């Protein structure tokens, strides 16, 4: 089967943080479903399961903050994290246990990224950078508050000649700072839309390049 | 003919760890502890064998960069005698590492 | 073991006679199959090539925090007072959770432990008695008082509690080095008589 | 707690040689070992079930073996491609507790960076922002001596594939009236 | 020292940094000695329109007093760590009989 990822992703600490994957395919009447936890820092933490009967397991990497709980009718599956904090911001999975034709199966899922913080939001200000055999542009993201948030180029579709520094330290706030390059066989008849977004105020601005 | 000059150690023989080389180049006794990149063959070489010698010693191809050195010594300069001469092996030097 | 339906308790546990064979060493749990992961003794996968005289399936249910405490020459609240491991245990112990096979409604009240004794048990030492013994430094002298403890305790075991008391059923691999004609082996291939 | 017990974190390699990753467990299964991977911007996919087949997607080389205490994952041929993360599992019994992790590397030779200055653009000395952006290239290892520190925000990417290198970026964010 | 970094007008060959980020770690040096520049127009290694140097030179003139003089610093620096202690002076003045 093939599962999907979701929850919010704005979570305050010291509360009880819900997923839920909805299971596409098949309903809950065999197989067993797994939650696992992606850390940065070449880390893979392992959660715990479900069963079709009712029997659940946990990991004894937490003692008793974790609990996994399912819906035979709605065929989703809920993780209950209680007492979160920073140093859980991580990268959640969910995958399936499946046998057939001879050979074990464990498919993936999408793949959700959520951020648990106390700070609370700010609306950063997005400022373009005009050009003064390649075109340099850039796009300052100046006035945001925590780091780091949401920053690409394109949507994620430009890739080549795209350099990302991190952010500096001022006194209250942080500035991020991008440049990518641009051949001049497509300027100025192209443009290049910088696109900041802000998943814990959902704020999304998208500016272009002219 | 004083064609064996020094000896090279380390644990690669690469920059990766700090190397040790003896370089004599006719000149001075320098040895020095380095990060050196050693090629797949680390020499010398002596030019004008035949005529015009000059007892001196100009190419130098063991390493091409090195860095974040520990040791350097610096001995007392003299001159080696380059010239080919013919008989009996004169120098006897033996060494325990 | 695993897929038997239930265990007893702490100190009158059921086990299996296990002698004259070879154990199952195709599938079993390494890459941390269940909670707990201890061994004590030996080195650990020192199985296969020594032999064992009495290999005994020791099999109860203790809690979360109990897990960790069966051990030999390790003291705990379980180790000297209810089970004590002899000097000769070279095999591991292991747990899983087993909240929803053990619990009932209103909670399983049928397995008891002793917290206090007078004295260390000695090795390979079992006592199913419920009676009140001296606690600590100071003895109860016969009925509980005197500023002691009570030895005699009964598990919580409810679906309700948290992860740290809820039943765990444990296997011990209890494989004795000793010095008799020893029965179980591993699945090696032995020399000849030099 | 699980407890496992590794030699390094990171480990070296060289295209062409035999990788040896090994989960220092203190117990043993037999002929069940199973490994993952995860390549760097991608999902964690399966790689090794059974001791004995692969999945799809998972080349050849890919093998794992071991009995009692050394589990050694076998790949063969090692190229520039398998840089990702492997951990180690079971499927014999629930739940399927992971390991530690291991990292692989290119082991080589030092060299000294490249240092190419840029000038900050007009635009930003407008606003009243600064952006002195060097960077270095053909580098060895990621951790070495960066010179033109505190105040530079310094960031390293990956290993390359072309020549075993490393790349990074390092711009100093300044004012208008810092910079003038 | 006023006899050779002391001249009349004052001497502009030495600078310094005005202004940076923030505090700095521990023997950070940086040779960036050359005029800094952000516009399109070239400065051509000299000051103008647009061109501002951030490195300001110092001023030693022998007709002041003790507060712009110049001072031959040299810093004497010590660090103990776990690498065995060296360079201190390792004999000292004795005496015999």
């Amino acid at each position: 089967v093939q599962l999907q990822e979701s929850g919010p992703s704005l979570v305050k600490p010291s509360q009880t943080l819900s997923l839920t994957c909805s299971v596409t395919g098949d309903s809950i009447t065999n197989g067993y479903w797994n939650w696992i936890r992606k850390f940065p820092g070449n880390k893979l933490e392992y959660m715990g399961y479900i069963s079709y009967s009712g029997s659940t397991y946990y990991s004894p990497s937490l003692k008793s903050r974790i609990s996994i709980t399912r819906d035979t009718s709605k065929n989703q599956h809920y993780l209950q994290l209680n007492s979160v904090t920073s140093e859980d911001t991580a990268t959640y999975y969910c995958a399936s246990d499946y046998h057939g034709s001879k050979y074990y199966f464990d498919y993936w899922g999408q793949g959700t990224t959520l951020t648990v913080s106390s700070a609370k939001t700010t609306p950063p200000s997005v400022y373009p950078l005009a050009p003064g055999s390649m075109v340099t542009l850039g796009c300052l993201v100046k006035g945001y508050f925590p780091e780091p948030v949401t920053v690409t180029w394109n949507s994620g579709s430009l890739s080549s000649g795209v350099h990302t520094f991190p952010a500096v330290l001022q006194s209250d706030l942080y500035t991020l700072s991008s440049s990518v390059t641009v051949p001049s066989s497509t300027w100025p008849s192209e443009t290049v839309t910088c696109n900041v977004a802000h998943p814990a105020s959902s704020t999304k601005v998208d500016k272009k390049i002219v | 003919s004083n064609i064996i000059r020094g000896w090279i150690f380390g644990t690669t023989l690469d920059s990766k760890t700090q190397s040790l080389l003896i370089v004599n180049n006719a000149t001075n006794v320098v040895i020095k502890v380095c990060e050196f990149q050693f090629c797949n063959d680390p020499f010398l070489g002596v030019y004008y064998h035949k005529n015009n010698k000059s007892w001196m010693e100009s190419e130098f191809r063991v390493y091409s960069s090195a860095n974040n050195c520990t040791f350097e010594y610096v001995s007392q300069p003299f001159l080696m005698d380059l010239e080919g001469k013919q008989g009996n092996f004169k120098n006897l030097r033996e060494f325990v590492f | 073991v695993f897929n038997a339906t239930r265990f007893a308790s702490v100190y009158a546990w059921n086990r299996k006679r296990i002698s004259n064979c070879v154990a199952d060493y195709s599938v079993l749990y390494n890459s941390a199959s269940f909670s707990t992961f201890k061994c004590y003794g030996v080195s650990p996968t020192k199985l296969n090539d020594l032999c064992f005289t009495n290999v005994y399936a020791d099999s109860f249910v203790i809690r979360g925090d109990e897990v960790r405490q069966i051990a030999p020459g390790q003291t705990g609240k379980i180790a000297d007072y209810n089970y004590k491991l002899p000097d000769d245990f070279t095999g591991c112990v292991i747990a899983w959770n087993s909240n929803n096979l053990d619990s009932k409604v209103g909670g399983n009240y049928n397995y008891l432990y002793r917290l206090f004794r007078k004295s260390n048990l000695k090795p390979f030492e079992r006592d199913i008695s419920t009676e009140i013994y001296q606690a600590g430094s100071t003895p109860c002298n016969g009925v509980e008082g005197f500023n002691c403890y009570f030895p005699l305790q009964s598990y919580g075991f409810q679906p309700t509690n948290g992860v740290g008391y809820q039943p765990y059923r444990v296997v011990v691999l209890s494989f004795e080095l000793l010095h008799a004609p020893a029965t179980v082996c591993g699945p090696k291939k032995s020399t000849n008589l030099v | 707690d699980i407890v496992m017990t590794q030699s390094h974190k990171f480990m070296s390699t060289s295209v062409g040689h035999r990788v040896s990753i090994t989960c220092k467990a203190s117990q043993d299964v037999g002929n069940d070992v199973a490994w993952y991977q995860q390549k760097p911007g991608q999902s964690p996919k399966l790689l090794i079930y059974w001791a004995s087949t692969r999945h799809t997607g998972v080349p050849d080389r890919f093998t794992g073996s071991g009995s009692g205490t050394d589990f050694t994952l076998t790949i063969s041929n090692v190229q520039s491609e398998d840089l990702a993360d492997y951990f180690c599992q079971q499927y014999n019994r629930y739940p399927y507790t992971f390991g530690g992790g291991t990292k692989l590397e290119i082991k080589r030779a030092d060299a000294a960076p490249t240092v190419s200055i840029f000038p900050p653009s007009s635009e930003q000395l407008t606003s009243g922002g600064a952006s002195v952006v060097c960077f270095l290239n053909n580098f060895y290892p990621k951790d070495i001596n960066v010179k033109w520190q505190n105040g530079v925000l310094n960031s390293w990417t990956d290993q390359d594939s072309k020549d075993s290198t490393y790349s990074m970026s390092s711009t100093l964010t300044l004012t208008k009236d810092e910079y003038e």
